[PDB]
């Protein structure tokens, strides 16, 4: 970002860091192949 | 009399006292049929399947 919008810039910009979220499916084998 | 004898151990078999069984095999027939899964992942045989 510039700062206080010479032109300067912060020197502590925000950083965005991806989550991960998860999900165990299980299924049985004698229904998947039945 | 033409229907021949079949052996099998897994017939139950206590102090003697065993049993004899008389099959007629076949679907057109309406007779005794076996029953299978046919396809399956892995698939080594007829309804047998082998996975890691």
């Amino acid at each position: 970002q510039v700062k206080d919008a010479f032109v300067d810039y912060i020197d502590n910009p925000r950083e965005y860091l991806l989550s991960a979220v998860n999900t165990v499916v299980d299924v049985h084998t004698r229904i998947s192949d039945l | 009399r033409g229907v021949p004898l079949i052996p099998s151990d897994k017939v139950p078999l206590e102090n003697g006292k065993t049993k004899i069984l008389l099959l007629r095999v076949g679907e057109s027939r309406q007779g005794v049929v076996g029953l299978y899964q046919p396809n399956l992942p892995g698939e080594q045989g007829m309804g047998l399947s082998v996975r890691f």
